[PDB]
């Protein structure tokens, strides 16, 4: 008996979800050549 | 009583596990010496000066006379490879002994053998271990004398002809010279022992130091500390570590200045020019350039009233002008042919500069030990293009940092050792707080 | 038991991150300021406002990436997304500097929210609100530097841009143009920050080195108990030590910890005031007596005159690239330069 | 000047010897707990 | 101590990692694509390496009007078509 | 803007013939210029004689003309002063002096062309920065 | 009862209002020599030819300076790193022109300040304290060694050591930026973090303790009279301060252990300032800040400026103006 979805759950995913996406976009960028 | 983050302090009285820690760490050192050499050799290109290539170990080997010929021209790479391999291989034996003694060997030694066991507080056993290591160190210093005198000599940047490997036949034994260095001022124009500028003196000093160290090793095996020494020191493992942290810190600062200033045992052919060298080389360069154009460099007054190319030092020696006036203590083999007894000689300057000297000065000027942390060569306002930071900047900065922290480590451990020896390293006894039994100050 | 009370109940529940009424202002605005800065520094340029690249996408690294200020031509426009400048075009909004105002304004309302949170939690817990009070110092700095300073100038363009090296550029600008190091209000801030850092270190070290022996272990941390009545270190021995080493010491733990609040807070407040002056170009640029003497006496030189030559260098050498809207063209022959360099 | 040099060499040697011999005079024992 | 589930107990749990070994890579790949497709350039207006200047141009296309600024950058972008 | 063939097109000789480099040759030449020449000629200046630069107009007024692949390849073999009156191989890197300038040892004939090409292309891209010094940094 | 032993007892006595000690025996003369020379020089020294170009800089009050512009000026570049005691000058007039007093002051100060640090160990031992307060002071001390000794050694001249004055300080830090790009150096960035963070945690700790003082007083008296020097009970409620601060962030970002908290207070600004002193000490050997000048170029190869290029334009204007008469050749290599 613990909740799964909390205010806590929301603040965490507020930050972590776009962090990864952002990390992926920045990884892709190391291979851009001019 | 120690936490995980001070967990190596759990080894203080486990002489066997502590042996393994030391010998395993010794393996790490030999591993890096070997691995780093092979990395440098794998990346080495002979047609490029070493100091355009970020090499710090090949230059130490070359300096011992291996792999190089006249000019520091690299002649044979195999000695480098050999040095790397033998170190790398030797680290497995030390790794083996270390993990054995740290994990499976007897935790403590003094029950297995009364020879290898020790108590930190046993002043006679400690001076005996000290003695053995002094002898080893003395042997090591003599190994360098043997190389220089009997197995091919050493690289001599001052060898007539641009530099070459030269066997040292007459090492300096005169103690007025050898110990004279130890009494010269550490300030400019003097340079304490950093000013040693010929290999005769280098080799002779290692003769003295080898004998001194062997002598003291025997001394300390045979004696016990006298009472004034017993009453002045703290006798514990931490105290002894603190003493050596202090000694290593002082040695690190010396090494820093050695590699920044000295171009004899760090030849500029391998390490690049010193800061002062590079700065002298720039004034040399434009003096050459301007004189070819017709300028009379001796009579040319610069904006300040001081000579544009040449001026006097405060003791009168004719020296290079501009800001490099600060570096007139510089001595280098490309420059000395121009010096007479009053300093730089105007008639040699007008008449006797050689192309090889023009070349060397342009080369050193453009390889001054200035560079960014990301290895962009030159002044800090320079654009990207040249991938270059001098080995001397890398060696000077790294060892200043390590020297500093070992001084912090000395203070840390010396204070702790004193407080643990007196019994208050863990805090003040509430029921016996010294200050509360002292009279008030006011 | 009306609904306002029900929501108060819910806002003020004890949970891993407290929410509060202040959370309604704080959390959206904090997240949006922070999100705007990560968004602009990853993807958004400064080409059209500044002539600069400024995102990871363009090849900048963490030191050079920035959310740059709007073009000088925008004046002090709020640069609302729906405003007459961007006319609702997200893309144009980004290219005109809209994320700068986005970040600065949501940041300002987050700061308020955060300080209201310090007030709200302190009232619910029953402690005095000195941590909110102390936080007035960061607020003063933020408003005066990011808001007041450029509002006194021609445009937002001249505020700090939100980036590591852009901030370094801001420091250098203030030296060349405002001679900001000469300003006594900055000097008091310097003393407040440096004296803060000293107090922080000397108080920490003193406590750790006048500890009572309350446990048997060599790690002294284990022998504290957050609910013990007893002081964990000796104020008495601490006071004799510092009286004998430095001549004076603290004797009063309350005064000491108030002084620790007082010093860095005041210092920041003083610097804020000086930047308000610079909003109006009201600088301490010069000493009149020095300039009169130096104009008349070409042998008179001080560190004050040496530093203004450097300011003069800075301005002429950075102005054309740093203010592209001015179309400064300085031919080589007008650039100030010493000999040879 | 040479009189000044002499004087300073002397004063300095004096203080440095006070320091060396002071710490040689059983400094570990001058604490409040365990004296040796 | 407040009633949410301890973090140490979530990130060691088998259920946790069953989801997040999908959700983490998907987001990392979603972000990749955002760049590799070119979409990031278009959403944000960010110049590509080939489109800061026109071929014989060395003028920055600096905005210089407040209320005509939108039209200005649109002009500079046709000067590259 | 991009590295179009028109920018990669440089004079081959004084006659007026021309040659179009590839991107490959250009970047080849840039790399080799950093290896062998930038220690003194970073950005088209000459750190040990700032009065002589690598701008196209300067090379053009050199004796013999050096604003072309032929003149530059020759210069790298047998460098002369600006008026052509004396050979300066003893103090300037050159294939003629690769014994004293070791970095020239492994430069091949096409390497020389890529280096000369870089020198003539870069002013077309960078403008007055090339050879202009810190004023234009 | 013997003479030497009674002297030793007074030197190391815990009963002197100010502790002397064996470190004190060197500290006191050297700091008196440095203090006295500084005060006299600041008021009345004549101008000093710092840069060795027969261009003397006026540093003292009687030669037309105020408190903000005055300084003891560094010794002459013509001297470099040569030792220049008084007795090496033909006369005091020469010693003054060439900047003798700077050398006297910095060597006496760095000595006395090193002994200051040792004196901190010593009295700690005489009082039964733990010993590492002196380790915290090594951070400021290392910083003073860097700007007065290390940077001169690496650049080859005390003329490039930090002036002893307010505007001289600024001159030093502007020239440093042009020659080393110190802003873009990670060790300086850690100094700022150590110093901003230090002032932050100072304010935090003071506001938290102050927020949780236990009511011992009335509204008409200073709260400070609620604590009596030497009382055994702690004077604030740490659980209340933990309870507020952990809810201001979350529980586990807050300290309930006062020992860890105060050790944190000590280590953050100390370590940051070690690194920034290490910054000056390694830029002394010209391992400079990150250089990203022209690091971004476009498809054709046009340079696309960043904020680092703007910093460079400002550094360039510092470079070309500083010591405007001292350079005859195109590169400022030290
Ligand atoms: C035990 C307690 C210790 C108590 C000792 C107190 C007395 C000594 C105090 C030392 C003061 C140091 C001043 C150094 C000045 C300087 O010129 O120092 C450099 C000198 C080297 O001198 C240079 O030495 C040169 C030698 O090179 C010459 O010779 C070479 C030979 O090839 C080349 O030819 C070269 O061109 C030529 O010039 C020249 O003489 C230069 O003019 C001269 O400047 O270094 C050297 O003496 C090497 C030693 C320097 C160590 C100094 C490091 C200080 C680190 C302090 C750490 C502080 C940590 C903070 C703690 C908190
Ligand atoms: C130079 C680095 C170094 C070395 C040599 C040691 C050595 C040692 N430590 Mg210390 N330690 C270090 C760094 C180091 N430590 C650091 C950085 C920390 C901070 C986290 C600690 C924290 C720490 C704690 C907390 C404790 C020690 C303890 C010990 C001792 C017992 C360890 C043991 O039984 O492990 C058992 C470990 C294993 C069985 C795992 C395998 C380990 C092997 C050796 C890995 C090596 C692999 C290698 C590739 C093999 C090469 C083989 C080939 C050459 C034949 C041992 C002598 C302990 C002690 O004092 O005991 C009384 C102890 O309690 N250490
Ligand atoms: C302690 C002495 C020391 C010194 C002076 C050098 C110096 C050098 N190394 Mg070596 N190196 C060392 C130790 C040392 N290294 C060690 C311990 C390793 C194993 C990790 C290596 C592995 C290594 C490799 C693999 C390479 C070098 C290379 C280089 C060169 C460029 C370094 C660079 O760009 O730094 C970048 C600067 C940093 C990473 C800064 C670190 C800051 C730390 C984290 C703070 C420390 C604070 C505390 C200690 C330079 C000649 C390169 C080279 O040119 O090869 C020919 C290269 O490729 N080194
Ligand atoms: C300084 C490092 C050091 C020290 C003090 C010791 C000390 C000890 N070891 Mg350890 N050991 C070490 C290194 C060290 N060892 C290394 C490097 C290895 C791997 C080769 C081992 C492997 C090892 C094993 C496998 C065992 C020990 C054991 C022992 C104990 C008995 C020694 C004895 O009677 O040997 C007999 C002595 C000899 C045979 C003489 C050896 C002569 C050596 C090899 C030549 C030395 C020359 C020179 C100094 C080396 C440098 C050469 C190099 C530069 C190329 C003793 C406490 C034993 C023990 O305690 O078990 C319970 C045991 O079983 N050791
Ligand atoms: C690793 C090296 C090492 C170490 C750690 C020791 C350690 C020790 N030695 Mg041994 N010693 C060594 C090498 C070493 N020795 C060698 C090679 C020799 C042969 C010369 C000796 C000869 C020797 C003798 C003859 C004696 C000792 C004694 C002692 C003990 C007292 C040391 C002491 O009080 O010094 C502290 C030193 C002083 C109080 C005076 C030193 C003042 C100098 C001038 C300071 C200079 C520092 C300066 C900043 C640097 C520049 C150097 C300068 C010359 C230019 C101690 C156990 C004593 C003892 O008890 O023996 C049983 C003793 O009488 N040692
Ligand atoms: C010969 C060198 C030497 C030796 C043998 C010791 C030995 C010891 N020290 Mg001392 N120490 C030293 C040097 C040394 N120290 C130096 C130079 C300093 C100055 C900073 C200190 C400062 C110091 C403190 C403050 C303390 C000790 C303590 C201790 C004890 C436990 C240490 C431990 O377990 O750490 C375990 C190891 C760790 C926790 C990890 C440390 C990791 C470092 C900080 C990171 C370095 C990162 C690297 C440079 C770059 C990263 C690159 C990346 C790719 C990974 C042990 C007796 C403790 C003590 O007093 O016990 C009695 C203690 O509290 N030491
Ligand atoms: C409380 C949280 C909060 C706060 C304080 C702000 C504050 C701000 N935002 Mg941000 N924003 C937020 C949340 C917040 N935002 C959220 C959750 C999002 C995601 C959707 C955004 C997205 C966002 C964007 C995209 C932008 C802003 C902008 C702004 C600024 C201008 C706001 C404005 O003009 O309002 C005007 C409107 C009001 C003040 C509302 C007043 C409400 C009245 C009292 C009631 C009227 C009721 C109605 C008429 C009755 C019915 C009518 C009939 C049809 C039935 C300002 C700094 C702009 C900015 O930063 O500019 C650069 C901008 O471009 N915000
Ligand atoms: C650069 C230095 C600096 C930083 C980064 C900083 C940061 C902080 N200080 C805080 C607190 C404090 N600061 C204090 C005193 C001080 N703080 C100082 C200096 C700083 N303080 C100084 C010198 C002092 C001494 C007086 C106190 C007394 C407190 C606290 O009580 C509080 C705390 O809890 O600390 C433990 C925190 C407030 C959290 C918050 O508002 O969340 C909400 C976040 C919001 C509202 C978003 C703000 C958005 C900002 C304003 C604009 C955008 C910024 C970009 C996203 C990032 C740009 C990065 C580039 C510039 C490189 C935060 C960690
Ligand atoms: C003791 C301990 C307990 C707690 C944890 C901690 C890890 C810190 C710890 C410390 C462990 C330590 C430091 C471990 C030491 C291990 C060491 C030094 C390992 C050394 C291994 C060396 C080996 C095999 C070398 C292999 C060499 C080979 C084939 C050479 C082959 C080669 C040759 C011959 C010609 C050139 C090419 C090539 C392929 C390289
Ligand atoms: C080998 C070589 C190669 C190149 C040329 C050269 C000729 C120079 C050459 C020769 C070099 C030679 C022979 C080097 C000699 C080095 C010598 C003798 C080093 C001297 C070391 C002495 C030192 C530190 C003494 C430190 C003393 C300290 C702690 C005293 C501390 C104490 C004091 C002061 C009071 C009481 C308490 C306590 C703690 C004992
Ligand atoms: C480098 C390093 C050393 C220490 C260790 C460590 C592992 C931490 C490490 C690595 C850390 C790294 C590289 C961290 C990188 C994290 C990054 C890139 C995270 C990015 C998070 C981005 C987020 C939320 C973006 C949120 C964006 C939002 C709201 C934007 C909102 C909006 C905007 C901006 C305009 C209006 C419309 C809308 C939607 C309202």
């Amino acid at each position: 008996s613990y909740p799964i979805f909390t205010v806590r759950w929301v603040a965490v995913h507020t930050l972590a979800v776009p962090t990864i996406f952002f990390l992926g976009a920045i990884a892709a960028m190391q291979f851009i050549q001019r | 009583g120690f936490a995980w983050w001070a967990g190596n302090a759990r080894l203080i009285n486990l002489s066997g596990k502590l042996l393994g820690a030391h010998v395993a760490h010794a393996g790490l050192i030999v591993f890096w010496a070997g691995a780093m050499t092979l990395f440098e050799l794998a990346h080495f290109i002979p047609e490029k000066p070493m100091y355009e290539q970020g090499l710090i170990l090949i230059p130490h080997i070359a300096t011992l006379g291996w792999g190089v010929g006249p000019g520091g021209e690299v002649v044979d790479t195999f000695p480098f490879f050999v040095v790397g391999v033998v170190h790398l291989i030797s680290s497995a034996v030390l790794g083996f002994g270390g993990v054995y003694h740290a994990i499976r060997g007897p935790e403590t030694l003094e029950e297995y053998s009364s020879f290898f066991g020790y108590d930190w507080k046993d002043k006679n056993k400690m001076t005996t271990i000290l003695g053995f290591h002094l002898i080893v160190l003395g042997i090591g210093a003599l190994l360098l004398v043997a190389k220089a005198m009997f197995f091919g000599g050493l690289y001599d940047t001052w060898a007539p002809g641009g530099g070459d490997v030269r066997v040292i036949t007459n090492p300096t034994l005169d103690p007025r010279v050898i110990f004279g260095y130890l009494l010269k001022s550490p300030f400019g124009g003097e340079g304490w022992i950093v000013s040693v500028n010929n290999l005769e003196d280098v080799v002779g000093g290692h003769i003295w130091i080898g004998l001194i160290c062997i002598a003291g090793g025997i001394w300390h095996i045979l004696t016990t500390p006298f009472g004034w020494a017993r009453r002045a020191f703290i006798w514990s493992g931490e105290a002894y570590l603190s003493y050596s942290l202090g000694a290593l810190s002082m040695m690190g600062f010396i090494a820093t200045c050695f590699v920044w200033f000295n171009n004899t045992v760090y030849p500029s052919e391998f390490y690049g020019p010193t800061g002062p060298e590079a700065s002298q080389a720039q004034a040399m360069t434009f003096l050459i350039r301007d004189q070819k154009l017709g300028a009379n460099v001796g009579s040319a007054q610069g904006p300040t009233g001081l000579g544009k190319y040449l001026m006097r030092s405060p003791t009168g020696e004719i020296i290079f002008g501009g800001e490099t006036m600060r570096f007139w203590d510089f001595r280098g083999p490309w420059l000395e042919p121009l010096r007479g007894p009053n300093g730089l000689d105007l008639n040699k300057i007008k008449n006797d500069i050689q192309p090889w000297q023009e070349r060397r000065a342009a080369e050193y000027m453009t390889h001054a030990p200035l560079g960014s942390l990301n290895s962009v060569g030159g002044v800090a306002t320079e654009i990207n293009s040249v991938n270059f930071v001098s080995p001397r900047s890398w060696l000077a900065t790294s060892h200043f940092v390590l020297a500093f922290f070992f001084l912090v480590g000395h203070l840390w451990h010396a204070g702790r050792a004193r407080a643990a020896a007196a019994g208050f390293e863990k805090g003040i006894d509430r029921e016996s707080e010294p200050v509360l039994s002292m009279p008030s100050l006011d | 038991r009306g609904w306002f009370d029900i929501l108060d109940d819910w806002l003020k529940r004890d949970r891993f991150v407290f929410v509060g009424w202040s959370g309604i202002l704080l959390f959206p605005c904090a997240y949006l300021a922070l999100g705007g800065w990560l968004t602009g520094t990853t993807f958004v340029t400064s080409w059209y406002t500044h002539g600069l690249a400024s995102s990871y996408l363009e090849g900048c690294n963490f030191l050079t990436v920035a959310v740059s200020t709007p073009a000088n031509s925008m004046g002090h426009s709020l640069l609302l997304l729906w405003g007459p400048e961007a006319q609702g075009d997200f893309t144009r909004w980004c290219q005109l500097g809209g994320l700068w105002t986005f970040i600065a304004l949501h940041g300002a309302f987050g700061l308020i929210g955060f300080m209201l949170r310090q007030f709200e939690i302190a009232r619910l817990v029953g402690v005095r609100p000195y941590n909110a009070i102390a936080f007035s110092a960061p607020i003063a700095v933020f408003v005066s530097v990011f808001l007041i300073y450029p509002l006194g100038q021609s445009s937002w363009f001249f505020a700090p841009s939100f980036g590591v090296a852009a901030i370094f550029r801001f420091l250098l600008f203030f030296q060349g143009f405002h001679n900001w190091t000469l300003n006594p209000f900055h000097m008091m801030g310097v003393a407040g920050v440096l004296g803060g850092a000293l107090l922080c270190a000397i108080h920490g070290a003193t406590v750790e080195n006048t500890l009572f022996q309350d446990g048997e272990g060599a790690s002294t941390f284990r022998a504290f108990n957050p609910t013990q009545a007893e002081e964990t270190y000796s104020m008495v021995t601490a006071n004799r030590f510092w009286s004998q080493i430095f001549g004076i010491a603290f004797s009063n733990k309350r005064w000491l910890h108030f002084f620790m609040l007082f010093v860095p807070v005041t210092g920041l407040w003083m610097s804020a005031i000086g930047v308000v002056g610079l909003a109006l170009n009201l600088r301490s640029y010069d000493f009149i007596s020095q300039e009169i003497r130096a104009a008349e006496d070409p042998e008179f030189e001080t560190f004050y005159t040496k530093n203004l030559l450097l300011n003069e260098g800075i301005r002429a050498w950075m102005a054309p690239q740093d203010q592209p809207h001015e179309n400064f063209v300085f031919p080589e022959e007008v650039l100030p330069r010493g000999n040879a360099l | 000047m040479e009189t000044l040099k002499i004087t300073v060499y002397i004063v300095v040697t004096f203080f440095v010897l006070l320091f060396v011999f002071g710490f040689l005079s059983g400094d570990p024992a001058r604490n409040p707990k365990r004296k040796d | 101590t407040t009633g949410e589930r301890p973090f140490s107990d979530i990130i060691t749990s088998v259920r946790y990692w069953v989801i997040h070994s999908i959700t983490i890579p998907a987001l990392f790949i979603a972000g990749w694509l955002f760049v590799s497709t070119g979409l990031a350039y278009d959403v944000f207006g960010t110049p590509r390496p080939d489109s800061y200047y026109a071929q014989e141009q060395r003028s920055i296309p600096l905005v210089t009007d407040r209320f005509e600024a939108k039209q200005q950058v649109e002009t500079f972008l046709e000067q590259l078509k | 803007a991009e590295l179009t063939p028109e920018v990669l097109t440089v004079p081959l000789n004084s006659e007026g013939k021309t040659i179009t480099l590839t991107e490959k040759q250009y970047l080849e030449g840039k790399r080799l210029f950093q290896y062998a020449c930038a220690s003194c000629h970073v950005g088209g200046i000459t750190k040990t004689n700032p009065s002589l630069d690598l701008r196209t107009e300067t090379l053009a007024l050199a004796t013999p003309p050096r604003d072309n692949i032929e003149g530059l390849v020759d210069y790298m073999k047998n460098p002369t002063t600006y008026d052509g009156e004396q050979e300066i191989a003893e103090v300037h890197p050159s294939l003629r002096s690769a014994d004293i300038f070791p970095k020239m040892r492994n430069l091949t004939e096409k390497d020389l062309v890529a280096i000369a090409g870089h020198i003539l292309v870069e002013p077309k891209i960078l403008g007055d920065k090339w050879g202009g010094g810190k004023v234009y940094y | 009862a013997n003479l030497w032993e009674r002297f030793c007892n007074w030197v190391t006595s815990t009963d002197n209002r100010l502790y002397v000690g064996w470190f004190g025996v060197i500290m006191i003369p050297t700091l008196l020599a440095a203090t006295i020379c500084f005060v006299i020089a600041f008021i009345a020294a004549p101008p000093v030819d710092i840069d060795g170009i027969r261009e003397p800089v006026s540093g003292s009050l009687l030669y037309g300076n105020n408190i903000i512009t005055g300084a003891v000026v560094p010794s002459s570049n013509a001297i470099g790193l040569h030792f220049y005691p008084i007795w090496e000058a033909a006369s005091l007039d020469e010693w003054l022109y060439n900047g003798g007093p700077y050398q006297l002051i910095i060597f006496h100060f760095l000595l006395g300040a090193s002994c200051y640090m040792g004196r901190q160990w010593e009295l700690s031992y005489r009082l039964g304290m733990r010993p590492w307060i002196c380790v915290a002071y090594s951070a400021p001390l290392a910083s003073a060694f860097a700007v007065f000794l290390i940077y001169p050694i690496g650049q080859g001249s005390f003329s490039d050591g930090m002036p002893l004055g307010i505007s001289g300080t600024f001159n030093f830090m502007i020239v440093f930026q042009a020659e080393h790009n110190i802003l873009m150096h990670p060790f300086h960035q850690l100094g700022v973090a150590g110093v901003f963070g230090g002032a932050l945690f100072c304010a935090m700790h003071g506001s938290l303790v102050t927020s949780s003082l236990i009511r011992e007083t009335t509204e008409t008296e200073s709260a400070n009279y609620g604590y009596k020097f030497g009382q055994e009970e702690e004077t604030y409620n740490i659980v209340a301060a933990h309870g507020y601060f952990g809810r201001l962030i979350f529980q586990y970002a807050s300290f309930n252990n006062s020992r860890s908290l105060h050790f944190f207070l000590a280590a953050w600004p100390v370590v940051g300032v070690w690194f920034t002193a290490l910054g000056i000490s390694t830029m002394a050997f010209n391992l400079n800040g990150f250089n990203f000048n022209h690091s971004v170029i476009d498809a054709k190869g046009n340079v696309i400026n960043t904020w680092a290029d703007i910093i460079n334009r400002a550094n360039l204007g510092m470079e070309v103006m500083h010591e405007r008469n001292a350079h005859n050749f195109p590169l400022d290599l030290a």
